[PDB]
């Protein structure tokens, strides 16, 4: 994807890559996505009619009680500038899936009817690292009952690729006695 | 939008705690479709040219907020993305010398003759305003073509933009070709501008022009039809400003404009690829001040600035003779005149092929000189009577000689009217063809007569009485004294020319 | 203590300026930017706000040529519109769009200027006096007779004689006029304006010595000039007219040749602007940018401007907006033809698709006003066989409409007139038709008293006197 | 926000208060024989208009019980439409013409004619050079027409949004004598200038345009507008309202496209053609096509 | 020598995204490595018509686009179609790519 809020993650992401802050930084921009969930917060930098003046203010007060890497702080001064913080939210998401990136990571997405043992998780992560190349790999886990009792695993590059078997075998019997 | 393409950004989270300029040079992020965008380049003007790694110069001139759209000059198929720009601190300019007289030209006032470069010290700007409302005056001295149907009939002034008109090939780079070739005595700096033609045809008007000894005091300016939009819509601002240089050093200049129509199609190139939004035919807005910024430059100067002018001669092509078309409408309200060229004559071998009655010229009197009011009067309104006449003529068919008369005179004064190509004639030979056209001193003679019969004539006053033309190019009046030594001559070549 | 701006944008002749957010300029005010060249330092690019963007940023417009503009330069609020001296300074004086003299004469004196943006008179200040006005010419005077006080309006396409004709409405009127004449030249011919500027001096309108007692003001702004420059020409001429009307309360002419060059740089500078276009690529604004210069100059209780304008028409299309938003404003229209042009009768109007507010019986009189409908019922049944003619010819017509066309082709060579304006195209002299012999003269070929002369004595001559004495040469020569 | 002025002084940044109302119109009984605006304030400078209640500017229109049938005739003194082409109370005749070719002369005739025929006229002038409402302001009052019309006049000098709702300030005083049991004309001189007008508003809101860049709703434009237009049942006092559109067309061009628009909303037209009015054929009523 | 990715499929219209410094000038023939029907590979030719700035080009493909996916990698072969001009050209019919499609051998 190459969309403005993407656009600008990469860059963030770069600049870090390039200064070996890329734990450091991406500590940081967590901080950020907690920072910026509140309605209120994020409404006071995002609305036009609040002066920008006053918003700089605000913003390096934040940025000090934050303890906020130094680009990173001069990242959301670049956004606020240059108008794009009405997409903020969309920019921080966006870095993320850049970061998984610039390691060699990937992600993954386990799914189960009950909570399962870190065994079972570090051999999924084995598999993942295996048909997906993950230079390292990741893992993340959503419990859901209206499964019978499998596990789903979601991975690739956007939340893609996916297998299972839960009631997959339901459903595909009812479309395998249809034929 | 294009300055947010992550190096550009990344480059400022990095310089943000900073103070910086960038005004010198710049980052091509991205080159299309006749214009390319520009990172950086915080101190140019708008207007100011630009310089490439490659070689290609653009006139800057969308200076946006974060980037400057740039107006490539020539193919921008070797810009490479992310190459370094240059600011000239120049500010839309061609050079500008008397060096550029024999040479063949290009846009950029580069030389495409192969003949080498090409020294100039002074400057003149592409985009440089028109005369004032008070640096003109009249148009009063004539600019002669050498067609007898303009020179008599609708006469061009010096310092009058005049429109050639007419539909593909009837013969309007021909009435501007020969309107060259006759400039070698006078004092006028002839320019050329093919605007979109067939290189083939560009050279072949140059080695014309070389073939005659009018390329001593030509330039032309040839862009060709597989050359790019923009340098088609530049090149006719280019010859104008080499038309200027000069202008306004005191000397008299003909400018002629192959194809308006032309370089009204290369800006509508331009601008829809620039996503503009467009009227009539879709041509933009600025069609009409495209051509007005460019023939608002042709003006008889006055006498506090030297008396310079620039007769310009457009060529407008039109489609099965619309003037009602956008693009021959926009030039008419314009232009002081047109010439309109039609393709029924030209198809009927009546060359060259200007309908005299459609045919105007807003300075008609005032351009021509004592001989051609006097003897030409007479020749206007005999067509007036002529083209009446040619009306119920079959519906009569009992033609008397109150008419039969008046229309085999009427007939041979088209001969009169029919020029070869590339051949002139000088105004002593206008006036002395006008005369015994219009006398009647034509009527035995046949329709394929009367052209052998006036070739021999004018070389018979040429070698033995010299005396007509003394009158005619010093007094510049048709004399008493200079009609009776011309009345000898069409007694003489009677005699000669029945046995 | 002017509050200051920066330029953050140059598009064409449009640039947006930065402004600090305490003070923005308010819309129609002028900017002046800083300006720099090679030699010197010229503030002439003067600007002019249309539009608050936001971000403490307005989009102007130029008056000038933006060629050597930097982002950055200091921009200058005037705090008020566009200023122009008005009064007897004006007089005998050529202006540019911005009130600047451009005839290389003294400086104006600016004790009295005006803004250019005003509203129009109100409904309670008009008067409604409907008084005819002569002009000298056979089509105008019978069968669209002009308004005194009113807008008026010459319609055609290229080269068909809305330049000639509107300096023969010049010729016969302007010196015979007891007020002030404007003229506004708004996008035409620098040529044009040299003559015009040279026949009013040869006139002794604009004298040389003098100058003060001349009743001709001047005001240019040409073809070459930029598309901003050009939508205010109009606004400047017109603001120097309202001025004899309201404070020297004198009757004013006002010529604008030409109010489509008007609406044609209002469609330019619109596209500038990023607004959508509204049908044929015109601005959506058109009937608002037209009717608040066509509101400006109705006559009011003091005095009366009576405005005569060319409109051009393109392509020869009157369904074109920008002509048909101009027939709205108009007392009286005059609509050119170039079938009438190609065929060498001049003034080339359309005698039918011509109208007119004052032809009625109450305004012209019983006796003009009868005849004023017995040309048109004549050359509307004429119009009405040109297909029956097209094709079989004149043979299969029947006994009246024979007689109709015999007739209606007499009428339309006496509508045709030499002027005294274009005695250096033809070299006839021109004639001034009075109405009293205008009516007297149809009068005889609709009685059909002169059927027997040929239809060319009715060609190009004054009187009807003049068509019987040509009509003795083309019988007596043999 | 579309503005009901210029905005010249209004500045960025500045506060704005929400009224919360939406488009009423003062009304009473006072405005027979004044001119007024958009905003219904009189503008021939002759006092303010003592007025109590108010109506919607933009009001439903009667629905299908609450009218009944057109059955009273409305005489408009020509005789080639009070015999082929009648007009009656309640009804929508369009009156469509070429430029000067007698739309407002069969309209203002038909107000004159009302002298004694106790109905209220109301004159509306979109977009209509100020020396031309002035004009027919004059003649109204000579005759003494003006005794019972009503004149709403926007001039082009106007911003696009009150010579849009010049109609429906017209329309909503129509509808205050409709239900007050009174016989009501409306006229309006030139819907195509109202269309244009609202061609202009929707434009510059950056709405997506359509034939001529008309937007989509211009036809849903003049049909709320002369559905309101209506002869109300018994119940409901039996007022009318018998509106008279005008929309010029461009050399007779009904394939233009509100020419087409209005033609198809009205209970009828009435062509006057400029080859009938040369010819001496006045007022130039082309009937085979009305 | 650069490898590209396509970024999206739009009718015959590809844009190809390639790193920020290699980049394809405009008219340059660009070859999509793409697969078939059954899974061998073939590829496709492409020309390049735009720069879409943001190190992205468009192009138009010289054949079917049916089956690519975004995400292929393209070769950048530096020079526009060159097409095999000789007396190897006499008697044969050419495919715009100069590929013989007169099933007569291959052009030597
Ligand atoms: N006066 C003339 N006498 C004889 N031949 C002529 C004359 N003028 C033109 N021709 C011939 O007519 C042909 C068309 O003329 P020309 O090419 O000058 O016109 P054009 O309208 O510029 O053509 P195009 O539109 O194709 O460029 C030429 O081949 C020329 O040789
Ligand atoms: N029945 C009639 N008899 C004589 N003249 C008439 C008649 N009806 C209209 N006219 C004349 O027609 C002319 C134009 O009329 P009017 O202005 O009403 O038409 P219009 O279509 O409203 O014009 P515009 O489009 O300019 O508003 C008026 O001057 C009037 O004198
Ligand atoms: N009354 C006239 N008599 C003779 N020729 C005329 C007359 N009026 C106009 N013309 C011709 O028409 C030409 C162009 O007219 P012009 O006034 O320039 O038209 P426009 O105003 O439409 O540009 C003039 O140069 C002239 O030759
Ligand atoms: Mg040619
Ligand atoms: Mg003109
Ligand atoms: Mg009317």
């Amino acid at each position: 994807v190459d969309s403005t809020a993407s656009r600008y993650a990469s860059a963030l992401a770069d600049v870090a890559d390039v200064t070996g802050t890329l734990e450091a930084t991406n500590s940081d921009v967590e901080k950020l996505i907690r920072i910026f969930s509140e309605e209120p917060v994020y409404y006071f930098f995002a609305n036009p009619v609040i002066s920008i003046d006053n918003k700089r203010s605000v913003l390096d007060e934040i940025i000090t009680t934050s303890g906020l890497q130094p680009h990173t702080a001069n990242f959301i001064n670049i956004l606020i500038d240059s108008e794009r913080i009405n997409l903020v939210k969309e920019i921080l998401n966006e870095f993320e899936d850049v970061f998984n990136k610039i390691t060699g990571t990937e992600v993954a997405v386990v799914t189960s009817v009950v909570k399962l043992e870190n065994d079972h998780l570090a051999q999924i992560a084995k598999g993942v690292q295996k048909i997906t190349g993950a230079k390292n790999v990741r893992i993340k886990t959503v419990i859901d009952p209206s499964l019978v009792a499998g596990f789903t695993i979601r991975y690739g590059n956007e939340g893609s690729k996916l297998v299972d078997m839960s009631v997959k075998k339901q459903l595909e019997e009812i479309a395998a006695q249809l034929e | 939008r294009a300055d947010e393409i992550s190096k550009i950004i990344r480059e400022r989270i990095e310089g943000y705690n900073r103070e910086v300029k960038v005004v010198n040079t710049g980052t091509v992020l991205q080159v299309g479709d006749g214009i390319a965008r520009i990172h950086g380049l915080d101190e140019v003007m708008a207007g100011e040219l630009v310089e490439f790694e490659e070689g290609t110069i653009g006139i800057a001139l969308n200076l946006e907020s974060n980037n400057v759209g740039v107006v490539l000059m020539g193919d921008g198929l070797m810009i490479q993305e992310g190459s370094s720009v240059k600011a000239t601190g120049r500010i839309a300019q061609i050079p500008v010398s008397e060096a550029y007289l024999g040479r063949v030209i290009n846009a950029l006032a580069k030389p495409i003759d192969g003949r080498g470069e090409i020294t100039a010290s002074e400057s003149r700007l592409i985009e440089s305003p028109a005369p004032g409302i008070m640096s003109r005056r009249s148009v009063y001295e004539p600019l002669q073509t050498g067609l007898i149907a303009i020179d008599a009939m609708i006469p061009v002034g010096r310092g009058q933009r005049e429109l050639i008109i007419g539909d593909r090939q009837t013969g309007k780079t021909a009435v501007a070709t020969d309107t060259i070739l006759n400039q070698q005595g006078q004092n006028v700096i002839c320019v050329y501008v093919a605007i979109g033609q067939k290189a083939s045809s560009v050279a072949q008007v140059v080695t014309n022009f070389q073939e005659r000894g009018a390329m001593e005091y030509t330039i032309v300016v040839a862009e060709t039809a597989d050359s790019p939009a923009t340098l088609q819509y530049l090149a006719p601002y280019t010859g104008a400003a080499l038309a200027e240089y000069f202008m306004y050093r005191e000397r008299h200049t003909l400018i002629i404009y192959d194809d308006l129509s032309k370089q009204a199609q290369a800006y509508r190139q331009m601008s829809l690829l620039l996503r503009r939004p467009p009227g009539r035919e879709a041509y933009p807005g600025d069609v009409f001040y495209l051509h007005s910024r460019l023939l608002e430059r042709a003006a008889k100067l006055s006498s506090l600035l030297g008396e310079g002018s620039m007769t310009a001669l457009p060529i407008v092509e039109t489609q099965a003779g619309d003037v009602s078309a956008y693009i021959p409408t926009n030039v008419i309200s314009i232009t002081d005149g047109q010439i309109f060229l039609s393709a029924d004559l030209f198809n009927a071998g009546i060359r060259p092929a200007i309908n005299v009655g459609i045919s105007v010229s807003r300075v008609g009197s005032a351009a021509q000189i004592k001989a051609m009011k006097k003897v030409a009067g007479k020749l206007k309104l005999e067509l007036a009577q002529f083209a009446e006449l040619e009306a119920f003529a079959q519906f009569a068919s009992d033609l008397d000689k109150a008419t039969q008369n008046q229309l085999a005179r009427g007939q041979r004064l088209r001969e009169l009217l029919k020029q070869p190509q590339s051949a002139p004639l000088t105004v002593e030979e206008q006036v002395m063809t006008i005369y015994t056209g219009t006398n009647g001193y034509l009527d035995s003679l046949e329709l394929d007569q009367v052209r052998k019969y006036l070739v021999e004539l004018r070389t018979y006053v040429k070698t033995n009485k010299p005396e007509f033309q003394e009158i005619i190019s010093s007094t510049k009046t048709f004399t008493e004294e200079a009609e009776a030594l011309l009345k000898e001559a069409i007694q003489e070549q009677m005699e000669r020319f029945l046995l | 203590k002017k509050n200051l701006g920066r330029i953050a944008q140059i598009i064409g002749p449009v640039l947006d300026v930065a402004f600090p957010p305490g003070k923005m300029p308010n819309i129609y005010n002028a900017l002046i930017v800083k300006g720099r060249d090679t030699a010197g330092q010229p503030m002439n690019v003067t600007c002019e706000v249309q539009q608050l963007l936001g971000n403490n940023r307005v989009r102007a417009v130029a008056m000038s040529a933006t060629d050597g503009l930097t982002r950055g330069m200091e921009v200058i609020d005037t705090g008020a519109p566009l200023s122009v001296p008005v009064g007897g300074a004006t007089l005998g004086r050529i202006f540019n769009v911005l009130g600047e003299p451009v005839d290389n004469l003294g400086p104006v004196d600016t004790r009295t200027t005006s803004p250019i943006h005003r509203s129009a008179p109100a409904f309670t200040q008009l008067d409604t006096k409907l008084s005819i006005f002569e002009t000298g010419i056979k089509v105008v005077d019978l069968l669209a007779p002009y308004r005194r006080g009113g807008k008026i309006g010459l319609f055609g396409g290229a080269g068909v004689g809305k330049t000639v004709l509107i300096m023969e409405l010049i010729n016969n009127i302007a010196k015979a006029h007891g007020g002030v004449s404007v003229f506004g030249g708004v996008g035409e011919r620098t040529r044009e304006g040299n003559d015009l500027y040279m026949e009013m001096k040869e006139s002794g309108v604009i004298n040389e010595q003098n100058i003060a007692e001349s009743k001709v003001a001047l005001v240019y702004g040409q073809m070459n000039e930029p598309p901003g420059a050009r939508m205010r020409v109009g606004l400047t001429a017109l603001t120097m007219a309202e001025y004899f009307r309201d404070v020297n309360e004198q009757d004013v002419l006002l010529f604008i040749d030409n109010i489509f060059r008007f609406v044609q740089a209002g469609s330019e500078v619109s596209a500038l602007l990023g607004r959508m276009p509204s049908a044929v690529g015109y601005q959506p604004t058109l009937s608002t940018e037209m009717g608040s210069l066509q509101e400006r100059i109705t006559s009011t209780k003091e005095g009366s401007i009576t405005s005569i304008q060319a409109v051009y028409v393109p392509a020869d299309d009157l369904t074109d907006p920008a002509p048909a938003t101009t027939f709205a404003h108009l007392d009286a229209t005059t609509v050119l033809s170039r079938g009438l042009a190609a065929k060498g009768i001049y003034p080339a109007v359309d005698p039918l698709d011509s109208t007119s507010t004052m032809l009625q019986p109450r305004i012209v009189g019983e006796e003009h006003y009868e005849i004023a409908q017995r040309v048109k019922e004549t050359l509307q049944r004429y119009k009405e066989l040109q297909d029956i003619i097209a094709i079989l010819g004149l043979d299969e017509l029947s006994e009246e409409d024979r007689l109709t066309v015999a007739r209606a082709r007499k009428i339309e060579r006496f509508l045709s007139q030499p002027f005294f304006v274009a005695e250096v195209f033809t070299g006839s002299p021109g004639k001034y038709v009075g109405l009293a012999e205008t009516i007297r003269g149809f009068q005889l070929i609709l009685s059909g008293e002169l059927d027997s002369l040929p239809e060319q004595a009715f060609y190009l001559v004054g009187n009807i006197d003049e068509a019987t004495a040509k009509a003795m040469n083309l019988e007596m020569e043999s």
